[PDB]
């Protein structure tokens, strides 16, 4: 439990990289984001330090391996299939779809036994 | 109707010289078109002038028929080392890089 | 070479090339499971899934058991819509590696990312 | 220390030629990397010259393209050479 | 600054090289060098790495390999690989 | 004593200097700095900064190298008892 | 393993004339110093150096083991 | 004592990853009359110095 | 930003945020700085794919410029197609041909540049410090006293 891998913890963690960014949150937010191709860089590389700075806050004696893919506002078909190959009882992977207004984004984290 | 094998082949009929595009922003049959004549023209005049070669190049795009997309008038820039932005016609930039030759190609329309 | 002993006590590392050899591997299986570049249906979205499966069975039978694997396979149309993926992984550096091939067809790009970390 | 350019041939005004020496010594101190000079060089003759313009940037490179009359100027620095070209 | 051993060769430990090529680099010179020996017809063994290195990865790579030496130069990203063998210590960065 | 050289450089083509450079300059940096690795990357940048970048040279006593350079950008020559080669490429 | 080799047998003998002079010990190992010793016993060269020059030019050298024979077979 | 791998890792769990449907249009005007790209034909080079 | 404790007191190990494999330092020639630059801090980021695509979403700030560089278009064509149609009696120029007619030698001029490269040589230099020879001297007195006396 307190050295142990939880669903629930990682979700929060890539929540949390998510608001920062651009996130205000439902009702009290005035935000209107249109992915750029100057942005869509910079989105990237700050979204991963959110994500990985948030995970190692909480973070665990865990190896954290953390992907980033942001969809050009739809209109194609994409399909993000993750296999990872750790001790069941030891580790889970999670991988987790935002809608973002104009940009759709998907973070996939990977847990690695330490 | 062919020496070895009867009826040729669709694919065995067309051959494509080794090449690496940085990005490709054009139709498949004109990218494979335009490496052909690339190809068989530095293989004409090997170590000269790029210049010379561009001016071939050029030449031939345009004086074919229907490989017209409109707009700014053709033109190809070769060089073995080159960094630039341009603005082209949408779907009519083409970049390419001979692996023999070892000198990038670029071909683009601007308006 | 006695530091080079006392470096095999604190990590085996077992570091077997991994950087292109995963890379070769999973290029060559891409292209036989990808089969025709047109099709792009609905149905096939189903279909993407299960080449992955396929996937992670070839990196353990490329002198990679010691190692644990973790691949992501992300299949999309490209209608000229522009979309950039970046992976960041936390590893003992220079114990790990990772492999990444992109394969794009006229109508479909297929990208492969190969996570390795060592465990014991 | 980088002394003035000296341009090989050039289609430009005499008002306007300044311009683009002035524009180059800025650009070049400003990115290290050939592209981002080449991509500075551009946006900033937008507002002058209007919505169509190209740039390129290349130590060693030779190719002919179309250019309207007096929009065309070259110039090559110590050890690297500059095109752009409107339209 | 710290060297490692790999495949039977020293090379910086961290490799500035490629994983892939580096390996590759280093077999194909330890077999030129059980063919052709460094002390005797040394020039030869050198041109004849350089020319492989063309033949498998990008060309104009550059090649020097002394007993002693000491050099700085400017590489492509992943195109430098530095490893010593018994006393010789070889370094090739491609351009 | 640098009994023998080799010397590919431009002759009254206004680059006469880069030959004369190199052996000035090799012979005021070995004796200062007096380190294999500091030689070489002092001639790299007194070089590049008169005749641009893109310029390798490597020092060593006894050493075996074969390279590619720009044709009339290559110079070998022996400063006292020390080898220094420098070479333009690309 | 021989495959039909002539060669010259006044210069092959004369290298196991010397060789089991000094080797005579049988103890199944050569040194840097035994090569010497022939040349030392009969002085065939005037210092070490002329032995050294030559085998060193060979490839390479330890302290003792029995590739030295090498020495007398190139000698 | 000090760190070993005796103990078996060889499962493996696989989770979906997947975007809800819409229009294909989305109020959309597929590319531009003029298509800009930048490419460069240039490899980044770093430099090493080894002694 | 942490570091992990090995069992039985072990050296001391940590992981980075940092990835490996991207290059340690990333150095471009400056014209400017007229010497070479390096820059210890790299962005450290690994992208399995990046796409640049030509979409635009309505009424964007650069929809607004595609929109002007056409009306400019459109306002030139209309322009050359007006001026033929009226110069000419019952002009039956067509609009493509007119676009083709708007193009003149004088209006557009095509050159052709090129820089000068040098030809790529291979050479091949080997360097062999001067032969060394071994030299034993042995000095007695009386050796000395006679070369002195």
């Amino acid at each position: 439990t307190d050295k142990e891998y939880i669903s629930e913890e990682v979700q929060k963690a890539i929540d949390d990289s998510v608001k920062q960014v651009f996130g205000i949150k439902d009702d009290s937010s005035q935000v209107t984001i249109t992915y750029n191709k100057d942005k869509v860089n910079l989105w990237t590389q700050q979204i991963i330090d959110y994500t990985i700075r948030g995970l190692n806050k909480l973070g665990k004696h865990f190896k954290y391996c953390v992907t980033a893919i942001l969809q050009q506002t739809n209109h194609a078909g994409i399909s993000v299939q993750i296999t990872a190959y750790q001790d069941t009882a030891t580790d889970g992977s999670l991988i987790q779809c935002y809608e973002i207004n104009d940009i759709y984004a998907i973070v996939s984290v990977f847990a690695m036994a330490v | 109707m062919s020496d070895s094998d009867s009826d040729e082949g669709r694919v065995v009929e067309e051959p494509l010289p080794p090449h690496i595009i940085r990005f490709n922003d054009m139709a498949q049959h004109l990218l494979k078109k335009v490496i052909r004549q690339a190809d068989v023209l530095i293989k004409e005049n090997p170590q000269g002038l790029e210049k010379d070669i561009a001016l071939n190049l050029v030449k031939f795009v345009k004086s074919q028929p229907e490989f017209k997309i409109g707009d700014g008038e053709w033109q190809c820039i070769i060089g073995k080392n080159f960094g630039c932005s341009l603005t082209f016609d949408a779907n009519v930039l083409a970049f390419f890089d001979l692996l023999p030759s070892r000198k990038s190609i670029l071909l683009f329309k601007s308006g | 070479r006695k530091r080079e002993a006392s470096l095999i006590t604190l990590n085996y590392i077992k570091n077997r090339f991994y950087p292109s050899k995963i890379q070769k591997i999973i290029k060559e299986l891409f292209e036989d499971r990808l089969k025709g570049v047109e099709y792009d249906p609905n149905n096939a979205n189903q279909l993407s899934e299960r080449l992955v499966l396929e996937l992670r069975e070839k990196i353990k039978r490329g002198k990679v058991p010691r190692y644990k694997i973790g691949v992501q396979v992300v299949f999309g149309e490209i209608k000229g819509q522009g979309l950039r993926i970046a992976s960041k992984c936390l590893w003992d550096v220079q114990n790990d590696n990772y492999a990444s091939y992109t394969y794009t067809s006229e109508k479909v790009y297929c990208t492969g990312i190969v996570f390795g970390c060592y465990f014991e | 220390m980088n002394h003035e350019p000296e341009v090989k041939a050039t289609d430009m005004e005499e008002d306007m030629i300044k311009r683009v020496k002035e524009i180059a010594i800025n650009a070049v101190k400003e990115y290290k990397q050939e592209k981002q000079i080449a991509h500075y060089i551009k946006y900033e003759f937008d507002k002058i010259d209007g919505y169509g313009w190209n740039c390129i940037v290349g130590r060693n490179f030779g190719s002919h393209i179309i250019h309207q009359t007096k929009k065309y100027i070259f110039f090559k620095i110590n050890e690297l050479c500059l095109l752009l070209w409107k339209a | 600054q710290q060297y490692k051993t790999f495949m039977g060769a020293r090379v910086l430990w961290p490799p500035e090289c490629a994983d892939d090529i580096l390996e590759g680099a280093i077999r194909e010179t330890q077999d030129a060098l059980k063919k052709f020996e460094i002390a005797r017809e040394g020039q030869k063994i050198a041109e004849h790495l350089k020319k492989y290195m063309d033949d498998h990865f990008d060309p104009y790579w550059h090649v020097f390999f002394g007993k002693n030496f000491g050099c700085q130069a400017v590489h492509n990203k992943n195109r430098f690989i530095y490893f010593y063998i018994e006393k010789t210590a070889f370094l090739m960065y491609q351009t | 004593h640098a009994n023998e050289q080799i010397i590919d450089m431009p002759e009254n083509s206004e680059m006469k200097s880069m030959k004369n450079d190199a052996f000035s300059q090799a012979k005021f940096a070995v004796e200062n700095y007096k380190f294999e690795n500091k030689i070489s990357s002092h001639i790299k940048k007194f070089f590049d900064e008169k005749y641009g970048p893109n310029w390798h040279c490597v020092v060593g006593k006894h050493f075996n190298a074969y390279v590619s350079y720009d044709s009339k950008n290559f110079i070998f020559f022996y400063e006292g008892q020390l080898a220094i080669l420098l070479y333009r490429k690309g | 393993m021989a495959s039909e080799v002539m060669n010259l047998s006044e210069e092959d003998i004369q290298f196991c004339q010397k060789a089991f002079s000094d080797y005579d010990e049988d103890g199944l190992g050569a040194i840097k110093v035994s090569d010497l010793k022939l040349a030392l016993e009969n002085i065939g060269c005037s210092l070490s150096e002329n032995d050294l020059f030559k085998m060193i030019s060979e490839v390479d050298e330890k302290n003792t083991g029995l590739i030295k024979f090498s020495d007398f077979l190139n000698i | 004592k000090e760190f070993n791998n005796p103990i078996n890792f060889q499962d493996t769990e696989t989770r979906y990853g997947g975007i809800q449907n819409q229009v294909v249009n989305i109020n959309q005007y597929v590319q531009r009359n003029p298509n800009f790209i930048d490419l460069d034909n240039i490899a980044e080079l770093s430099e090493h110095s080894v002694n | 930003l942490t570091a992990q404790e090995l069992n039985e007191d072990m050296p001391s190990k940590m992981l980075e945020p940092k990835n490996p494999q991207a290059p340690k330092n990333i150095t471009v020639y400056d014209y400017y700085t007229r010497k070479f630059k390096t820059d210890e801090l790299v962005d450290q980021m690994i992208v399995h794919f990046s796409m640049d695509g030509d979409y635009i979403w309505k009424e964007s700030n650069e929809y607004k410029t595609q929109e002007e560089i056409r009306d400019t278009k459109k306002a030139l064509i209309k322009e050359a197609m007006r001026k033929q149609e009226s110069e000419e009696p019952g002009a039956n120029h067509d609009e493509e041909a007119i676009k083709q007619t708007l193009r003149n030698k004088f209006n557009y001029n095509t050159r052709e540049c090129q820089t000068i490269n040098p030809s790529i040589r291979e050479r091949g230099v080997s360097t062999e410090p001067p032969p060394s020879d071994t030299i034993c001297g042995n000095i007695t007195q009386w050796e000395i006293f006679d070369a002195y006396y």
